[PDB]
C-alpha cells in the first residue's frame, strides 16, 4: 500500500511539476525519485486480474531514465516524461481498481490483488517515499 | 630547559608552521580558483564496427556499429568497480570546465554541401565513417551532408551538431548549461570593493576602464564557515589566527616621522632620575625604547585585533614606565584581546604599584580565578571620579559585535575611534601625579609621578595615536571576508610593554593610512583564502558523500580530511590532534553536497550500471546450473552461454562472500551441485573452441573457490562459438544442440543509432573571463596630512 | 494562466518559507525560482486596465536578486525579500482582478487582459513551475 | 508560536518522509532541518502542565543527529529517527495542550505557557522554517 501510494504520488508530482520552462532545481529531487521508481520497476512483469468484467491486463516495464542535465525543462523533456507517465499512471490506476474490487475475511487488511502483493516485496521498497496524505 | 620542553610539548599539537613569517608566502600563493576551459567534448563511449553472426553462427558480410568504452579499464570485483567509479567522479570533478566555447572545438565537416561545421573532431570522424558506410540510410547520409551549424554573432550564440552517446551528451550538456561565468560590468566591480572603503573620503576610487558586454567573471565562494572551526578546534583555530596575524602584520603601514629617539630618551632619563634611585635594574629601565619597537607595537596591536589572536603581556613589574604605558594600552585595546592571566597580571601590577599606593589604599590581595579583574574591584574601591571613571571605561571596553555585509566584525567603542577617551586617561593619571603616596619614599614617589606626567603631557600625541590605530584597524577590517570570531587561542602573541612605551613616547603627528593598493592586496588575499576554504570544503564533502553513497566501506575519510587540510596551505598536518581530525570528519559528513558536484555525482551514479555493463573484460556474474541449457544465439557471438538475467536462481554476492570469509554455504552448494548464481564483477575467459564446450571446461572453474576459499581467481568461461572457431564444423556438420551447465551474466553492446546520438550543442560565440576585478579600479589617496577619520575630522590634529 | 499561477505560487512559497532564522537549505530551490522570476520580470512594463471602476495601474519591475550566501536567513534577508514579495503580490492581485472582470464569446478560454496576454509570451515561460492545485 | 509550528511541521514531515527504503535525496533538506532542530533543542529543559489535572511533565533533550551518508534509508536510520520523533512529538503535543488551556486578559495574543515563552527566545529562532498552514 505504501509502495502503491509512492508510485501514485510520484506520478502526480511528475504531472504537476514536470512542466515546460521550469527550472530543473524545481524537480531535481522529483526526477531522482522518478528515476529510482523506473529502475525499481524495470524488468518486472505485472498482471491486473480479471475479477468481474475488469479485463486481464499485462504490464511490462522497460523504460529509460529521465534527463537531469537541463537548466530549464523544455518541450522535448516534457513530452518524453509524459510518454512514461501515461503508462505508469495507467498501471497504477489498474492496480488500484484490481485491489478495490477484492475482499478477504481472514486478513482483509493485507493486499488482495497479486499485483499489490508483488509490490509488497522487499525489492520494491526503494520506490517508497513521502507518505503525507 | 623545563619551560622549553613544556612549550615544545604544547606546540607539537598545533599545526602551525614553525617559521611563522613563512606563512605569509603560503598565504599569498593561494591563487584564485583556476579557470578550466574544455578543449574537446567529454566522451566515455565511441562507435566501433564489430562483426555480426547469423542465427546459424555464420559471420555476416557486414559489420555493425556499437557503442564501446573508449578506455576499457574496469577492474574485477564489485568493490573495485565502485572504487573505479569514485575515481571517475574525481576525474570528472577535476576536469569539469568552468565555461565552454563550442566554436573553439568546431571543425570542418568534409561531407557538408553547405560549409557545415561540427563539434568536435571526434564527431567529424564518426560522421565521415557513417557517411562512407554502405549500410547507412540514404536519409541519414543526406542529413549528414546537409546538417548545419547556426552562429548568431549579434546574439552571441553558436549551435553546432555533435555525435555523442547519451551519457556523453548528458555530461557535455550539464557542462554547457551550468557554466560558472557571470556577466561582468563596472557596477559589479564597484560593488566588489568593500562598502566601507567606497564610503571613505580618504580614498578616491574611479572606473577608468570600459568593460565589453562579453566580459565575464567567476564569483568567489564567500560562504561563511560551515565547519565552525572557531568552536572546539583549538589547534586549527590557533593556526588560522596565527596566519591571519602574519598577513595583517604584512599589510599594516609603517609609522613615519617618529620623535627623535635620542631627544625622547634624554627627556625620559632626566624626568625619571633613575640613577638617583636604588633600583637594582638601572640600565634596563629605558631599554627597548626605539623606533623599531614602536613600529613592532603598532603592527602587533593592529594585526592581533584584525586576526583576533590573543595577546600576552610581557613586562617587568619594577619598570613602572612600562606599567604607565600599559595604562594607555588597556585604555585603547579591548581587554578581551589579552589572555586572562596577562590582563590580570598587568592590571594588578598597575593597581599595586601606582594606583592603590597613590591613594593610600591597602594593596589589593587579588585571588586568581576571581570573576572580577583587579580593575573591576578597584573601580568600586576607588572614590576619585577621574580614576574611577577611567577604570570603568577600561573594564567595559570590550569589542562589540556587528554584522556588516554579512561578515561578523569586532568593532571598537566610538570613544576609542575618535580618541576622546585618552583625555579621561590623562585626567585619571593627572590625578595620580597630584596624589600624596602616603608611605612611599619621596624620591621613588617623584620618579613615579614624573613618569606619569611623561605619559600625561603627550595627551595630544596619544589622542592622535589612538585615532590613527583605530582608523587603520577599521580600514583593514573592511577588507576581511570571514567572520571575526573571538576565541581565546592556545598560544598568544607576546607584546612587550617596552614596545608600548616606545609607541606612546615616539609617535609624532605624521598620519599613515593603508595604501589603496595595500588594501586591495589584503582584500584579495582574504578573498582567495576564503574561496579556497569553501572550495576545499566542497571537494571534501563531495568525495566523502560519494564514497558513502558508493558504499566504499574501506575508504578512510582520514586521508580525505588530511588532503583537505593540506590544500588549505596553512596547516602542518603532522601536528593535528587525532580528536580534532575525527571531529573535522564528522562535521564534514554533516554538511550537504554542493549543487554542481552533487549533480555530477547523480549522473555518474545513474549511469554506473550502464558504464559497467559496457566493459568487455568483466561480466556481471556466473550462473552455475547443473542442467544442460542451450547456448543462446546472439549476433555478437554466434552461440554463447550468456544469461540475460539471474531470475530463477539463488544469488550469492561474491563481495559479501569475500568480506565475511564464510564459505560454508558456497562450499555446500558446490559440493552438492545446487544451482546458484555468483553475482559480482568477474573476469571471464572467452573460449571459441567447440571441443572445449564438449569437454565441459566451463564447469571446472569453481572448485578453486572451495580449495583456496578465495573468489578473486574465479574466471568463468564464456563460450563464443561461431564460424571463426577452428572446429565450427562440429556444430555445422552434426545434428546436436550446443549446451552448457553454466552461463555468464553479461550484457550486449548498445547499437549505434544516428537519430539518438545527433544533438545540437549550444554555447556563446565568445567572451573574456577576468579574475582580478580590482585591477579595473583606479584607486588614489588624499595627502596623509588631509586624511580624516570617521567623524570627518583629521586623524592627527596636533599637526 | 500557468505563468500567472506560477507567479502566485512562487509568492505564496516566498511568504511561507522565507522566514527569519530558517536554514538556507530550506529555501535554496525557492530562492532560485524567485530569482528566476525576478530576472524574467525585470525590465518589463505591465498595465492593468480601467474596465469599469477598476483603476488603471502601471507596473515596473526593477528588483535586485535575493542573496544566496547565508547559512540561516536573518532579518535583512527577510526584509529585502518581503518588499519585493509585497510589490509582486500587488501586481499579481491586480492582474487577476483585471482578468476576472473580462469575457469573450469567441475565445473565452484565452486570456482577455493585456497583462495576461503579455505573460503568455515565450519569454515568461521560464517562470512556470509546479502546477499542483 | 512560529517556532512551535516549525517543530510540529518538522516532526510531521519526518514521520511522513523518513520511511524505510526512501532515497536520501527525498529527505536531504528535511534531515538538515531535523538536525538543526536537534542541535537547537539539545541541552534545554522544559516543563509542561501545572493547570487543572494536566500532569507536570519534564522534558530533557539529549539526542544524536541523523545520518547524512545513506543512499536509501534502511531500518536502522528509520528506527533512530522514529525514537527521536516519538519523543519530540510527545513534547510538542504536551506543549500545545499546556498553551491551549491558558488565557490572559491583557496579552492574550502572547504566549501563556512557560514552555512557549522559552521557545520565543532568539536561540530557538533557528528552528523556524516553512510556515505554510
Amino acid at each position: 500500500m505504501d509502495v502503491l501510494y509512492s508510485l501514485s504520488k510520484t506520478l502526480k508530482d511528475a504531472r504537476d511539476k514536470i512542466v515546460e520552462g521550469t527550472l530543473y532545481s524545481n524537480v531535481s529531487d522529483l526526477i531522482q525519485q522518478f528515476n529510482q521508481m523506473i529502475i525499481t520497476m524495470n524488468g518486472n512483469e505485472f498482471q491486473t486480474g480479471g475479477i468481474g468484467n475488469l479485463p486481464i491486463r499485462n504490464w511490462n516495464f522497460d523504460f529509460g531514465l529521465l534527463g537531469t542535465t537541463l537548466l530549464n525543462l523544455d518541450a522535448n523533456y516534457v513530452e518524453t516524461a509524459r510518454n512514461t507517465i501515461d503508462y505508469f499512471v495507467d498501471f497504477v490506476d489498474n492496480v488500484c481498481m484490481d485491489e478495490m474490487v477484492r475482499e478477504s475475511q481472514r486478513n482483509g487488511i493485507a493486499p488482495q490483488s497479486d499485483s499489490l502483493r508483488k509490490l509488497s516485496g522487499i525489492k520494491f521498497k526503494r520506490i517508497n517515499f513521502d507518505n503525507s496524505s | 630547559h623545563q619551560k622549553e620542553v613544556q612549550y615544545e610539548i604544547l606546540q607539537k599539537t598545533i599545526p602551525t608552521f614553525e617559521p611563522k613569517e613563512s606563512i605569509l608566502k603560503k598565504l599569498e600563493d593561494i591563487k584564485p580558483e583556476q579557470v578550466k576551459k574544455q578543449t574537446k567534448l567529454f566522451r566515455i563511449f565511441e562507435p566501433r564496427q564489430l562483426p555480426v553472426y547469423r542465427a546459424n553462427g555464420e559471420k555476416e558480410l557486414r559489420n555493425r556499429w556499437y557503442w564501446k568504452l573508449k578506455r576499457d579499464t574496469l577492474p574485477d570485483g564489485d568493490y573495485d568497480v565502485r572504487e573505479y567509479f569514485l575515481n571517475l567522479y574525481d576525474q570528472v570533478l577535476t576536469e569539469m570546465p568552468d565555461y565552454l566555447l563550442l566554436k573553439d572545438m568546431a571543425v570542418e565537416n568534409k561531407n557538408s554541401r553547405d560549409a557545415g561545421k561540427v563539434v568536435d573532431s571526434e564527431t567529424a570522424a564518426i560522421c565521415d565513417a557513417i557517411f562512407q558506410d554502405e549500410e547507412t540510410e540514404g536519409v541519414v547520409r543526406r542529413f549528414i551532408a546537409e546538417m548545419r551549424q547556426r552562429v548568431q554573432a549579434d546574439r552571441n550564440v553558436v549551435n553546432y551538431p555533435s555525435i555523442l552517446h547519451p551519457i556523453d551528451h548528458a555530461f557535455n550538456e550539464y557542462f554547457l548549461q551550468h557554466q560558472l561565468v557571470e556577466p561582468l560590468n563596472n557596477d559589479i566591480i564597484f560593488n566588489y570593493i568593500p562598502e566601507r572603503i567606497r564610503n571613505d573620503v580618504n580614498y578616491i576610487l574611479n572606473m577608468d576602464r570600459n568593460l565589453p558586454s562579453t566580459a565575464r567573471y567567476i564569483r568567489p565562494n564567500l560562504l561563511q564557515d560551515r565547519l565552525n572551526l572557531h568552536d572546539n578546534f583549538e589547534s586549527l583555530w590557533d593556526t588560522i589566527t596565527t596566519s591571519n596575524y602574519i598577513l595583517a602584520r604584512s599589510v599594516v603601514p609603517d609609522l613615519k616621522e617618529l620623535v627623535s629617539t635620542e631627544a625622547q630618551i634624554q627627556k625620559m632619563s632626566q624626568d625619571l632620575q633613575l640613577e638617583a634611585l636604588t633600583i637594582q635594574s638601572e640600565t634596563q629601565f629605558l631599554t627597548g625604547i626605539n623606533s623599531q619597537a614602536a613600529n613592532d607595537c603598532f603592527k602587533t596591536l593592529i594585526a592581533a585585533m584584525l586576526s583576533q589572536r590573543t595577546m600576552s603581556l610581557d613586562f617587568v613589574t619594577t619598570n613602572y614606565m612600562s606599567l604607565i604605558s600599559g595604562m594607555w594600552l588597556l585604555t585603547v585595546v579591548p581587554n578581551d584581546m589579552f589572555i586572562r592571566e596577562s590582563l590580570v597580571a598587568c592590571q594588578l601590577a598597575i593597581i599595586n604599584t601606582i594606583i592603590y599606593p597613590a591613594f593610600g589604599m591597602q594593596r589589593m590581595h587579588y585571588r586568581n580565578g576571581d570573576p572580577q579583574t583587579p580593575f573591576q574591584i578597584a573601580e568600586q574601591q576607588i572614590q576619585n571620579f577621574q580614576v574611577a571613571n577611567w577604570l570603568h571605561f577600561v573594564n567595559n571596553n570590550q569589542f562589540r559585535q556587528v554584522v556588516i555585509d554579512g561578515v561578523l566584525n569586532q568593532v571598537l567603542n566610538d570613544n576609542i575611534r575618535n580618541g576622546h577617551v585618552v583625555n579621561q586617561l590623562m585626567e585619571a593619571l593627572m590625578q595620580l601625579s597630584r596624589q600624596q603616596f602616603p608611605t612611599m619614599p619621596v624620591d621613588y614617589k617623584r620618579s613615579i609621578q614624573r613618569g606619569i606626567l611623561l605619559l600625561s603631557n603627550r595627551l595630544g600625541q596619544l589622542v592622535d595615536l589612538t585615532r590613527l590605530l583605530a582608523y587603520n584597524y577599521e580600514t583593514l577590517m573592511a577588507c576581511i571576508t570571514m567572520n571575526m570570531q573571538h576565541v581565546q587561542t592556545l598560544t598568544t602573541e607576546k607584546l612587550q610593554l617596552t614596545s608600548v612605551t616606545s609607541l606612546c613616547m615616539l609617535i609624532g603627528n605624521a598620519t599613515v593610512i593603508p595604501s589603496p593598493q595595500t588594501l586591495f592586496h589584503y582584500y584579495n588575499v582574504n578573498v582567495n583564502f576564503h574561496s579556497n576554504y569553501n572550495e576545499r570544503i566542497n571537494d571534501a564533502v563531495a568525495i566523502i558523500t560519494a564514497a558513502n553513497r558508493l558504499n566504499l566501506y574501506q575508504k578512510k575519510m582520514k586521508s580525505i580530511v588530511e588532503d583537505f587540510l593540506k590544500r588549505l596551505q596553512i596547516f602542518d598536518i603532522s601536528r593535528v590532534p587525532d580528536d580534532q581530525m575525527y571531529r573535522l570528519r564528522d562535521r564534514l559528513r554533516l554538511l550537504p553536497v554542493e549543487i554542481r558536484r552533487l549533480d555530477i555525482f547523480n549522473l555518474i551514479l545513474m549511469n554506473m550500471e550502464q558504464i559497467e555493463r559496457a566493459s568487455d573484460k568483466i561480466a556481471q556474474g556466473v550462473i552455475i546450473a547443473y542442467r544442460d541449457m542451450q547456448l543462446e544465439r546472439d549476433e555478437m557471438y554466434g552461440y554463447v552461454n550468456i544469461a540475460r538475467n539471474l531470475d530463477g536462481f539463488q544469488q550469492i554476492n561474491l563481495e559479501e562472500l569475500m568480506r565475511t570469509g564464510d564459505y560454508a554455504q558456497i562450499t555446500n552448494m558446490l559440493l552438492n551441485n545446487q544451482p546458484v548464481a555468483l553475482v559480482g564483477a568477474l573476469p571471464f575467459i572467452t573460449d571459441s573452441s567447440v571441443i572445449s564446450l564438449v569437454a565441459k571446461l566451463d564447469a571446472t572453474v569453481f572448485a578453486q573457490i572451495v580449495k583456496l576459499r578465495k573468489v578473486d581467481t574465479l574466471k568463468p568461461i564464456l563460450y563464443k562459438i561461431n564460424s571463426d572457431s577452428n572446429d565450427f564444423y562440429l556444430v555445422a556438420n552434426y545434428d546436436w544442440v550446443p549446451t552448457s551447465t553454466t552461463k555468464v551474466y553479461k550484457q550486449i553492446p548498445q547499437q549505434f543509432d544516428f537519430r539518438a546520438s545527433m544533438h545540437m550543442l549550444t554555447s556563446n560565440l565568445t567572451f573574456t573571463v577576468y579574475s582580478d576585478l580590482l585591477a579595473f579600479v583606479s584607486a588614489d589617496t588624499v595627502e596623509p596630512i588631509n586624511a580624516v577619520a570617521f567623524d570627518n575630522m583629521r586623524i592627527m590634529n596636533e599637526l
